[PDB]
């Protein structure tokens, strides 16, 4: 009945996206050829939310893959599950953006964007009732950031009444993977504040920490990091795909968690997470899950939630569970940590439960926190950007692509405004 | 899909190309006959059935060096028309290269380049290998650079340059040539990767335990760096960086386009066995001045942009940790206008090693491209050298003979003074 | 219903602690894997006092293991029963304290203490109703003494209404195992007088004597010594873990035995103790047990109880016994040895009986004496400390770690005060 | 987890290191090639697969002694870069070691040390082996000590020193060197374990029935003591003592940091069979002056701190009893300001013995580290010796030639006078 359209932009976007797709396939019992080999009828009842049925009992992701370089696409197509994707849904350029937002948004991306829009339009028109769109990408590169942002805006123009969701991997505090990161991030943020309904802030640093400290992983891989993200994504849409006792879809969550339009940057979290050794020495109960959820070490954003206050928290539980227990525990946590919750929104917590747990587990939870501590991240980027602009460093790479200084200033202003707003509520 | 054209100019360029191409062949399993019993396609075109041809042009103004290529082991590897030779050399004279001798062969080489480009579906750009000091490497290269910009323009151009050493040097007129080529090429090049023969010698002696390094050894070492730079295009990796990236991430102002290369680990089979060559350890090696490939003092300068290209059995987290550690270290200083100074590439393929080479087989390597105010010092000495000789008008007549004017020298001087000023000012 | 949280600090603390845990496991029928293979339902009814149930019918000690060196931890983990412990409950540093109280308390210990506190907090919050805490450690080293003491204080701040128990191995009179022992001991004592509810004074010398004279052990091992301590500990908590005719838990014992807050240093004892040969030539009756209990040769503190007076004595009996017999015998002993009991506390003896005897035996007893003779121990340490301070010997090792002379003086003053107080009551 | 770096300086240091490392290899089953078919990791790093490398640096200012290591049986055991040699020796001249010759190689050695430390997760500290009398063992060592303190500081530093004998001695300038190194190293060292070659000779002759002991034998004997000291780190024991402990338990005042080593039992297979080597008996052996490893009279001094490290089949109670007995004995006197004079370590591993060694295989051993006012006597004789020679300015010119000033000698004298005064005053 309801449908979700998936978009993947740039390297990071594609790589996370593939993992996500794999996860989804596993969940719904669909193999790398597109055929259903599941068992439970619940797996197939709402399969249309993510998959189109392409006849001969075969299923194909409602997924669009976009990049200015073909290498990533090639890598994906050759991967395990590369064959499930519709060949015509891979939309690639030849040039690349060279970690330049300008190229992604105004130049190379501009040339290619029309085609992707057309594909998206086609996808929408086949689906009976689109809930909306989920975009996976980074803010730090050129494609995912510049072209992805452009795509969002164009989508919104066509479909202003549909939900616009992003899973954005953002620049970490400790180490930078690009030199121009602050510029790319900032510009992306500028567009995102105005054009998306919610943004899940994923940080690679946080993921690494989780892998090291919680998962006890000596040598984490980018794949492993992506897996966590994928899991979170899956958790977020579970109520659309399976039955439950209390159900919350993308719109319900959004309305619960965004009290003012601009404040839609979430810190996602996932629970439980245990090592191979420490699997034995703990019981799989709701309390443990709750503990894991409300903990700085388990947050996928590089921000300490205890340095701000939670405006809203959405908790999504999977498995056969006592609702009473959940209700009590959510209450109890709030009572305990009253100082970390904004005082003018009584009952800061929204709860949803899906009866179907993920595979291999008895019970799972996904956490979405809207914390005023996210301001810290924004501040750090903002400062950096200001510093860079003070010396006009790297600016000719962007102005050379037709961009004007004024745009940069505007972006800065928006960024500062957002942080001010966050502070006010804090 | 996306392709890269290599240009090898003059003796130094040609010899480096010989190494590089050999390495490429070894890496992709291409025999010296062009046969192999699909990413290599970025560097090799395919003709008919079971033959592969380098996307390369070799140019020299005299026949002798290229004649060795056309009679040697890899005679069948290259297409005859892409090995271009004149009759008379540029005789260590920029003017002969740029005007008198160069203007006779440039059109031909351009046509070849155009033809090469016609076979490309997604041309990334050009890699040009040449010396600063030779008449062809300087004069011809500047001519060619300028021409390229007109014909193509927007496509990225990358230079690999044998920068002259402070003490050690072969030519007498080398400073003149270096200044002049710098002046003329500045506005036409996007990024130029300097290396220094002295530094490579020292590294060979100190780190590889080689008593008597030959030019071949140096060339081989250079080849590794080139492979590291282009591995992101020739293989599939975890997190990867194309040729179009570098110019954006390493050049903060248009004229300040001289990043320097460093490779690690460079060690023999003796010292390889008795060492756990971890990611942190290799990374650390790169930021110590004795291992770097240009003779110069980074301790006396500041880093502006640093790009680290890892290869082989390497995982992101440890790299990140290493970078953090480097950042923490007070003796490695970055300019205050650049809080994010790192660009990181990670590729799955370990460095392949040439049979009978000096280097041991390693699980991991790193190639750092670093941009530093320490280059100013290097520029300064060169300038000083120029100044002395011009004070007496020593050798100036030769240049004039070949159509150059004295005013050009003055202009070149002025431009270099400007460059050094710019370098100084960025620092503060 | 009631819960005990166990803490082990430093080498001695860890090594005794492990033995204790083993003993407890044996008693409750839990094997080195965490699984219950017992028979009697009484063994499992109050298993929650010491063990958390970690699902899959497996039990894990509510135990925290702390050291500034990892070697001890490694040794423990590799030992028999090392596998039952929760891996995340081992909290170790890298440096060590080098038998320096200052390092344990202010420097190395300070760095690590937060983590341990957090772990403790977590443990407490899972348990429904904590009775309190038991800490095993020495006073003579740096970790157990300095860091252990620090831990106590921090615990008390959080949980001021819970019972704080220590099993402290103290410096012997004859032979010293460290040169700076008097300093470390003294400082520890200073903190202990103010921050613990009771302290069981264990002396290695006494244990050795017991092994040689009573147990007829040609070559006693440190393990064997530890065993006795473990047994005593087990005896002390028996009423929390099993049923009985008259039951006394940690609070009941404390209130009975501590008439003034500072006077909470006990001389523990255990009975019966026989050789392999002398097992045949005596009857297992209450009188024998009583005799063994009230005897200087059977005290685990290096002090002669006949050199002072008993303020209070708590006797804890295990096995199926006639209460009348016990009552008579306790009376009789008091009548006989009137001169060794303070005259202004009529009925100096408190009695408790647990129906479940320890394994392999029909009947057992544990003795806790609060004797004014303990002053002797304090005096001996005090004198030594004073002598050392007279020449400022070794002082730079402590002052170098940020400590001031004033603290030392304060400690001395407290020590002297305590002994004066003891004398007054005598 | 917790690691220990060994530094071997000059001939004496290097030779001792050779013994020690061999012993370690024997004990952990590491072959001379670095292979073994996990506590040993505190002393050996692990590289790649099936190779182990000592956490050691060997330094000498001449090549000859280390050249034997690099050509000998254990050539594959050590990494080439950790065996550091200059060209010209310090020629029994402190100044050459500390200034003229030493300043050329010190930086290099420091870099190596830093690199070693980078591979450590829980660095406990350094063990430095050197003579007091040689120009490198003195001058270089003092230089290195000072440098270490600046770079690291808080980490513990331990010295093993061949103290010069009263009668027997090799060098003529030995007193000068000894005084000077003592002066300069005093504030930089935490604890220094002296031994004496005369004493070891006598013990070898008397206790082991060896007519003609060679330096090798002495080295072997030393190695045992070192093993005893470090066994608490390299194995798991009943009651154990790390490197950070000693400095706290043996040094009552900062300058009085010279405890002495004694080992027991040291006996041949002849006298081993006809003896019940009990814990009490071995312990007693240690407190009789003929068995001690420094020639000196403890009967004429007082004990201040005593540390006993037992190894093998040993039980606490008997040790305690032995200690009590020792305390009771009126002829073994402790200073009145130290009622608790014993620190006790007990380790489960019996001493391992080198095939073809002089020592018999025993169930138990003990290494005593004892700090005694009797060291004052030793200091005094040395001082007297210094005084005589300086009275005539004998050899002084040589030192001056290498940049030393006469005033430095005076300062050194003064400092030694102070030290002896301090020693005297502690006694009373
Ligand atoms: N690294 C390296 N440097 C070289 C090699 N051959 C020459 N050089 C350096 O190049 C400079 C001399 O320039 P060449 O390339 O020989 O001269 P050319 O480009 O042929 O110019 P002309 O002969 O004057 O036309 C000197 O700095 C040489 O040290 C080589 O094979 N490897
Ligand atoms: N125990 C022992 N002592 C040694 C050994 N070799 C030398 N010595 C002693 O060390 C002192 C001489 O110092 P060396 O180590 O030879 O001199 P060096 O440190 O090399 O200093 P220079 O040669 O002057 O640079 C004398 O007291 C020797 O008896 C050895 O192998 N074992
Ligand atoms: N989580 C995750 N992050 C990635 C991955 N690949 C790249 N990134 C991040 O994405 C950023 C680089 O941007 P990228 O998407 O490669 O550039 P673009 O292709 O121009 O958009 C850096 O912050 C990387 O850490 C991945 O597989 N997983
Ligand atoms: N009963 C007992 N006492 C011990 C044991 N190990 C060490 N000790 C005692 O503890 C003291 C040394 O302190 P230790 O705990 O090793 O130092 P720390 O690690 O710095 O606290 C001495 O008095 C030893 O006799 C043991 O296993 N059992
Ligand atoms: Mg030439
Ligand atoms: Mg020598």
């Amino acid at each position: 009945m309801r449908e979700i359209v998936h978009i993947q932009a740039g390297q990071c976007g594609n790589q996370i996206g593939a993992k996500f797709w794999e996860v989804i396939s596993d969940e719904h019992g669909i193999d790398p050829t597109g055929s259903y080999h599941g068992d439970s009828d619940l797996q197939l009842e709402r399969i249309n939310v993510y998959y189109n049925e392409a006849a001969g009992n075969k299923y194909v992701p409602r997924a669009i893959l976009v990049d200015l370089e073909p290498g990533t696409m090639d890598s994906v197509r050759s991967g395990p599950f590369g064959q499930i994707f519709r060949p015509d849904n891979f939309v690639f350029g030849q040039s690349g953006a060279g970690n330049n937002w300008a190229k992604g948004h105004y130049t190379e991306g501009a040339e290619l964007v029309d085609s992707v829009l057309d594909v998206v339009r086609k996808e929408s028109e086949s689906c009976d009732c689109l809930q909306g769109f989920q975009l996976t990408h980074s803010l730090g590169g050129g494609t995912g950031s510049g072209m992805g942002t452009l795509l969002i805006s164009k989508i919104r123009e066509e479909y202003p009444d549909r939900i616009m969701n992003t899973f954005s991997v953002v620049p970490s505090p400790k180490v930078s993977d690009t030199v121009v990161e602050p510029y790319n991030a900032t510009l992306s943020v500028h567009q995102l504040v105005e054009n998306t309904d919610e943004t899940y802030c994923i940080d690679n640093e946080a993921l690494y920490d989780i892998c090291f400290r919680t998962l006890k992983l000596t040598t984490p891989t980018y794949g492993d990091l992506n897996h966590l993200v994928s899991a979170t994504m899956s958790g977020v849409t579970t109520c659309l795909r399976f039955p439950g006792q209390l159900n919350a879809d993308l719109r319900k969550l959004a309305v619960n968690m965004v009290p003012f339009p601009r404040l839609h940057f979430f810190m996602p979290g996932f629970a439980p997470l245990t090592s191979r050794g420490s699997q034995q020495y703990r019981a799989l109960t709701v309390p443990e899950l709750t503990q894991q959820m409300f903990d700085a070490k388990n947050m996928m954003a590089a921000c300490d939630p205890r340095h701000g206050r939670y405006l809203t928290v959405a908790a999504v539980f999977r498995g056969r569970m006592s609702m009473k227990e959940v209700d009590e525990q959510m209450l109890n946590v709030q009572n305990k940590n009253s100082s970390y919750f904004v005082e003018w929104i009584p009952n800061n917590v929204k709860t949803a439960v899906c009866d179907i747990p993920p595979r291999g587990l008895k019970m799972s939870a996904t956490f979405i926190g809207n914390s005023t501590a996210i301001q810290e991240l924004f501040k750090r980027i903002s400062e950096q950007f200001t510093a860079m602009f003070r010396r006009k460093a790297f600016l000719h790479w962007y102005t050379g692509e037709g961009m004007d200084e004024m745009e940069f200033t505007e972006a800065e202003s928006n960024m500062n405004d957002l942080v001010s707003e966050y502070q006010q509520y804090q | 899909m996306r392709e890269c054209i290599s240009i090898h100019v003059g003796q130094a360029g040609v010899q480096i190309g010989n190494a590089c191409w050999e390495l490429y062949c070894l890496e992709h399993g291409i025999q010296p006959d062009g046969q192999m019993p699909d990413s290599f396609n970025t560097f090799f075109s395919e003709t008919g059935a079971g033959k592969h041809v380098p996307r390369a042009v070799f140019v020299d103004l005299e026949p002798t060096v290229i004649d060795e290529v056309r009679t040697g082991t890899y005679r069948q590897l290259f297409h005859p028309e892409q090995l271009i030779t004149g009759k008379e050399d540029a005789a260590n004279n920029y003017a002969r290269g740029h005007y008198t001798i160069g203007k006779e062969i440039i059109d031909l080489v351009l046509d070849r380049i155009r033809k090469l480009a016609d076979q490309c579906t997604g041309l990334q750009g050009f890699l040009v290998f040449h010396s600063f000091g030779g008449g062809t490497g300087s004069g011809f290269t500047s001519l060619l650079m300028e021409r390229l910009s007109v014909d193509y323009g927007k496509k990225s151009k990358l230079e690999f340059s044998i920068y002259p050493a402070p003490q050690v040097s072969t030519a007498v007129v080398e400073p003149y040539n270096s200044i002049l080529t710098t002046h003329t090429t500045l506005e036409h090049s996007d990024c130029a990767f300097m290396v220094d023969n002295e530094a490579i010698y020292d590294i060979c002696r100190r780190n590889l335990d080689i008593e008597r390094p030959t030019y071949t050894n140096l060339n081989r070492l250079i080849s590794q760096i080139v492979s590291s730079i282009t591995a992101s295009l020739r293989f599939d990796g975890a997190l990867n960086v194309d040729l179009t990236e570098f110019q954006t991430n390493l050049v903060p102002y248009p004229r300040i386009h001289f990043p320097l290369a460093t490779y690690a680990p460079v060690i023999s089979a003796e010292k390889a066995y008795h060492e756990q060559l971890s990611v942190a350890e290799i990374t650390n090696a790169c930021f110590e001045p004795a291992n770097q490939m240009v003779k110069c003092d980074p301790r006396h300068g500041k880093y502006m942009a640093c790009c680290l290209l890892y290869r082989g059995d390497v995982v992101p987290k440890d790299v990140n940790a290493a970078i953090a550690t480097i950042k923490t270290k007070r003796s490695i200083q970055f300019v205050d206008w650049c809080p994010t100074g790192f660009k990181v590439g990670i590729n799955y393929q370990p460095p392949t090693v040439v049979p009978g080479g000096d280097l041991a087989k390693v699980q991991r390597a790193v190639c750092m491209l670093s941009n530093t105010t320490a280059i100013a010092e290097a520029w300064a000495r060169l300038d000083h050298k120029f100044d002395l000789m011009y004070a007496k008008r020593a050798f100036v007549h030769w240049y004039v003979g070949e159509g150059m004017e004295e005013g050009e020298f003055s202009e070149a001087r002025e431009d270099m003074a400007a460059l050094e000023k710019d370098y100084e000012e960025v620092g503060v």
